[PDB]
RNA sequence: ACCUUUGGGUUAAGUCCGCGAAGUAGUGAGAUCCCUAGGAUACGAAAGUUAUCGACAGGUGUUAAAAACACAGGAAGGAAGGGGCAAGAACAGGUCAGUGAUGCCCUUAGAUGGUAUGGGCUGCACGCGCACUACAGUGGUCACAGCAGAAACAAAUAGAAGUAAAUGUGAUCGAGAGGGAAUGAGCACUGUAAUGUGCACAGGAACGAGGAAUUGCUAGUAAUCGUUAUCUCAUUAAGAAG
């Protein structure tokens, strides 16, 4: 069988899974589309940022599909971001010597903590007295 | 060979210890026995105010109720389902079966 | 797909060699934070100096969200100043990040007017500001001349963005936010 | 394998419009230069030709469909698809379907052409109609 | 006075002499240093675009940027 | 506010003169005196008792 | 009951019988009390929200959140 | 006209002004022997650099 | 008759630490549930689900005690966040139009009791309280894509309830091409009955950011945007509750 690691990652409501996999050359794939054809740039510009403070000879070798449900356009990019920073540190440490997972790693977490962990914010609940979570509604006197 | 068994009720203590007697009547027979099923709670529920005329701050108050169920998916044969079927009496649960 | 190099802002400017050139603001602007888009969410609000470790540009964009129509509307705040970058690296020659610096240095006020008196009247008096409240009054003012500005005019928002803030890193009479410092340190001198 | 995901859309509904005008697959329904394309819209479409783009359009949705094996696709599906938010003086905006008879018509003419098939639950894609979406992808991305 | 939807000979004349030496150039410009409307400032500025007399540096959406002779970009 | 109250004070005070010995300066020796000795019945209160015993045993 | 009324067509001789639909406050009595408002209709109750909440703790509902 | 005099604050005392706006700090002079104490308004930290308009107009009070 | 004694520090809380002619036990707080966030070694061969675990001001730094911040690691850090429950005493506070809960007074076949057909509660000189669309270009219009909380959708040749919308790309329009109020001849739907609702063609009012005053809101909060297999509901949401 062919070498893999499955990983997930999560964003407000949008949950993300990143398949990675042995290639003979770097592929990367998200809704079925390349980099150079995905039709929204902040995605793409959340994914080349990760993929240059990782150095580009660490994901040699290797393919990714992402596939996404749940949230929206912001909050999906962020989690497929830590779907796919997830994968790389998962490979090196089932495949690899743990060194360069440990060195990868320092990194990640040199320029972003939540790269490999999850945000645990959510929306808070409505409450009644008030149109929203703490707003209340207008008091009168005369 | 096959039976599942729906136990299904709005108490949670009583589907716990009965559940445990249950899966303590499947070990002690021991045909591979197992746990069961948590299932989805089903959750029926009722928004209003509390006052009984118009006068002050409008307060209101959510009351829902929760029907909570386990299920046994699990082997026998068919006198067994016949002669243990009469453990399923006498309960506040309600008890439900299918087969194939 | 552009580039597989090192982090530059939108790809294009380079990241390096930048100097505050004020002492006194030195510990509270961040240029140091190598990101790709001014974007993130790193919960640092809920802190007692976190909202000074937010990136220059970050800081900047925010500032546009305004008006009551437009809350929340990063993304467009985002397409907007990325065009301004365009115009201002074009229009001076240098890094669009150092004329954001300098705007900041020359358009926060160094003295103000305040209440001082405690047991009876309150009676006005100049007073010092602190190096955080003086970059937190560069950025209001940079925002609010150049929000009113465009208001009912013809030019487009992104062009009207690149006037101002040339302007404001050479400390000419001709920036809203500049004239706007000059009075309020005026007015403190008269209550000195 | 699944072609279609490799050309862009906004290179492709164009393109496919031509080949479809230059053979006269579909016909316009009577009054298109003055109908809505639904009661959400405030004018009539900007071009003329706004039919054959949703012809074009249209088989770009069954095709995708049949890459993904969904289901097949209904009249009520294709109606929600292209809807939009209507105005409502005074009142807050809200989401309306398109409306059916463009949809209807485009159908009915591709069956007579032999491109779409009816089944009891939707319609589906033929023979002829994917091999031209083929041959005109094979020209286009080179 | 109230905008125009010409640009007569002697008008386009001199904004070809005035085009060069200038940097960054906009659809507003054309519009508020002549008396140019904006559906006519478009035409203009698109058709210099073609005669290689200008040159377009951006055009996302509809926020379309232009640059004449004497522009020159940052450098490494 | 993170004052213990009443009863966990009181606990504490009485363990550390009844079994002094038995404790030491970790965090997780006094957790399982107290999880070993004591009827209390949530960890919720056994982890403030045991907290504020170390924190007594270095003075 | 699904009361019945005779109608007349255009011709004022031909005749036909029409059902009227039962709707609104007049068979939706509160099972408690015979009130009109405030019926708590979901879940096939139809008792008011003055008799609910004195019975509530009969029935089984709980005010957990 | 741009005079200007910057100083190092050594020590931050109270709470002061209508609402407790301002801080009453001590300062030193960066390049003479002049130690004030004065009124500033903003946050501030101890090691902080501050610019002032006058070395001499002072906030007696302490 | 009454007081328990010198009122010094701390917390959300007589919550606590000192000292005392006082000392010992309890209620209230607190502790004690439930939901939301992380966690298989358990269960399944389907690819999820549930979980007795995890956080204590614990660590470092702040030189009586009690607490505290500021950092740091951490899915979570000072009451982890949000609800829910919740002393004693009071008030001539509200409801007799919720009640086969109820005292006392009043009416009771020409009824102050029921029913039916109609009319009103919806009238209009006028003063007030709370909401909805606005006053445009950070806009209008045309097409095309495309994403929730998750999962339900006969058919329809102009059009006559439904699976987001903001939003993303290209065109277009150009400073009352913003705005949709009063009104005409129609074309359909719900209904026992249109007076209610939908649709097409017109028509095109004020309003160009609001005096004295005044109301909430500390983080996934405020404001924006839709949506309700939530409640009202034959048909009717510009209301609440999510
Ligand atoms: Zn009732």
């Amino acid at each position: 069988s062919i070498a893999q690691v499955i990983t997930k990652g999560t964003r407000k409501t949008a949950i993300s899974k990143c398949v990675c996999s042995e290639s003979n050359e770097f592929q990367l794939m998200v809704d079925n589309m390349t980099l150079d054809v995905h039709h929204d740039n902040f995605l793409v510009a959340k994914i080349k940022e990760i993929m240059k403070i990782i150095g580009y000879e660490h994901l040699e070798n290797l393919k990714f599909e992402l596939t996404t449900r749940g949230g929206g356009p912001i909050s999906r990019a962020y989690a497929i971001r830590q779907a796919f920073a997830k994968a790389v540190i998962s490979y090196f440490g089932k495949y690899y010597d743990e060194q360069r997972k440990q060195d990868i790693k320092e990194q990640i977490m040199k320029f972003d903590r939540a790269a490999l962990v999850a945000d645990p914010r959510r929306v808070e609940p409505k409450k009644y007295g008030g149109p929203a979570a703490r707003a209340k509604y207008t008091k009168s006197y005369r | 060979i096959n039976v599942e068994l729906r136990l299904l009720c709005s108490n949670k203590k009583l589907l716990s210890d009965l559940s445990n007697r249950y899966y303590n009547y499947l070990f002690q027979n021991s045909p591979t026995a197992k746990k069961p099923r948590v299932l989805q709670p089903f959750i029926c529920d009722v928004t209003t105010r509390k006052s009984p005329c118009g006068q002050g701050t409008a307060t209101w108050s959510k009351y829902k109720m929760i029907i909570h169920g386990r299920m046994f998916a699990l082997q026998m044969t068919h006198q067994m389902l016949k002669d243990s079927a009469a453990f399923l009496q006498n309960t506040d649960v309600e008890v439900r079966l299918t087969l194939k | 797909t552009e580039t597989s190099g090192d982090i530059k802002l939108f790809g294009r400017y380079p990241y390096t060699d930048l100097e505050v050139k004020d002492i006194t603001l030195e510990k509270y602007i961040n240029v140091a934070s190598k990101v790709i888009l001014p974007h993130t969410s790193s919960r640092l609000n809920t802190k007692k100096f976190g909202r000074t470790k937010i990136p220059v540009v970050e800081r900047f964009v925010n500032a546009m969200m305004r008006k009551g129509r437009n809350n929340g509307k990063k993304t467009l705040a985002m397409r907007i100043v990325k065009d301004a970058f365009f115009i201002i690296e074009g229009v001076t020659g240098q890094n669009p990040i150092q004329i954001l610096v300098d705007a900041i240095c020359n358009s926060g006020p160094r003295e103000d007017s305040a209440r001082i008196g405690k047991g009876g009247v309150m009676k006005r008096s100049s007073v010092d500001v602190s190096p955080l409240r003086r970059i937190n009054i560069a950025i209001f003012l940079l925002a609010k001349g150049v929000r009113n500005s465009t208001f009912k005019d013809i030019k487009m928002l992104p062009e009207i963005i690149a006037e101002e803030l040339i302007n404001a890193a050479k400390n000419t009479q001709s920036s809203f936010a500049v004239k706007k410092k000059e009075e309020i340190e005026r007015i403190a001198k008269s209550n000195r | 394998n699944t072609e279609i995901f490799k050309v862009r859309h906004d290179t492709f509904i164009p393109a496919l419009s031509e080949y479809l005008r230059t053979n006269k697959t579909v016909v316009p329904i009577k009054n298109f230069d003055i109908i809505k394309t639904s009661r959400g819209k405030e004018t009539s479409p900007l071009d003329i030709n706004w039919y054959y783009t949703r012809a074009a359009s249209i088989i770009r949705k069954l095709l995708i469909s049949k890459a993904k094996n969904e289901k097949p696709l209904s009249i009520v599906r294709f109606s929600s698809e292209y809807g939009c938010a209507k105005d409502r003086g005074n009142r807050p905006n809200k989401h309306v379907r398109a409306s059916k008879g463009i949809i209807i018509k485009i159908l009915n003419d591709l069956q007579e052409k032999g491109w779409v098939e009816k089944k009891e639950n939707g319609w589906t894609l033929k023979k002829e109609a994917e091999e031209v979406s083929k041959q005109l992808i094979e020209k286009l991305i080179n | 006075v109230k905008r125009h939807e010409r640009v007569e000979d002697d008008i386009f004349n001199k904004i070809v002499k005035d085009v060069k030496n200038m940097r960054i150039l906009t659809r507003t410009t054309l519009s508020e240093r002549y008396n140019l409307s904006l559906n006519i400032s478009i035409k203009l500025l698109r058709f210099l675009e073609e005669n290689q007399i200008i040159k377009l540096i951006s055009s996302h959406r509809g926020s379309k940027i232009y640059a004449g002779s004497k522009y020159e970009p940052l450098k490494v | 506010g993170q004052i213990k109250g009443k009863s966990v004070r009181t606990a504490s005070k009485v363990i550390v003169e009844r079994y002094f010995n038995r404790l030491t300066n970790d965090f997780y020796d006094n957790r399982n005196v107290v999880i070993d000795v004591a009827e209390i019945r949530s960890k919720k209160l056994r982890n403030k008792v045991s907290g504020c015993v170390t924190k007594l045993y270095k003075r | 009951m699904n009361k019945q009324m005779i109608k007349y067509n255009a011709d004022l001789e031909t005749t036909f019988t029409v059902e009227r639909k039962d709707f609104g406050r007049t068979n939706r009595r509160c099972r408690a009390c015979f009130a009109y408002n405030g019926v708590i209709r979901k879940y096939d109750l139809m008792i008011c929200r003055r008799c609910f909440r004195e019975y509530a703790g009969d029935i089984g509902f709980k005010i957990y959140d | 006209s741009e005079e200007v005099y910057i100083g190092e604050v050594l020590q931050t005392l109270e709470k002061t002004g209508p609402g407790g706006g301002l801080t009453m700090c001590q300062v030193q002079l960066k390049d003479q022997k002049r130690t004030l104490y004065r009124a500033i308004m903003g946050p501030i930290a101890v090691g902080d650099l501050v610019a002032l308009l006058d070395c001499e107009r002072e906030h007696r009070r302490g």
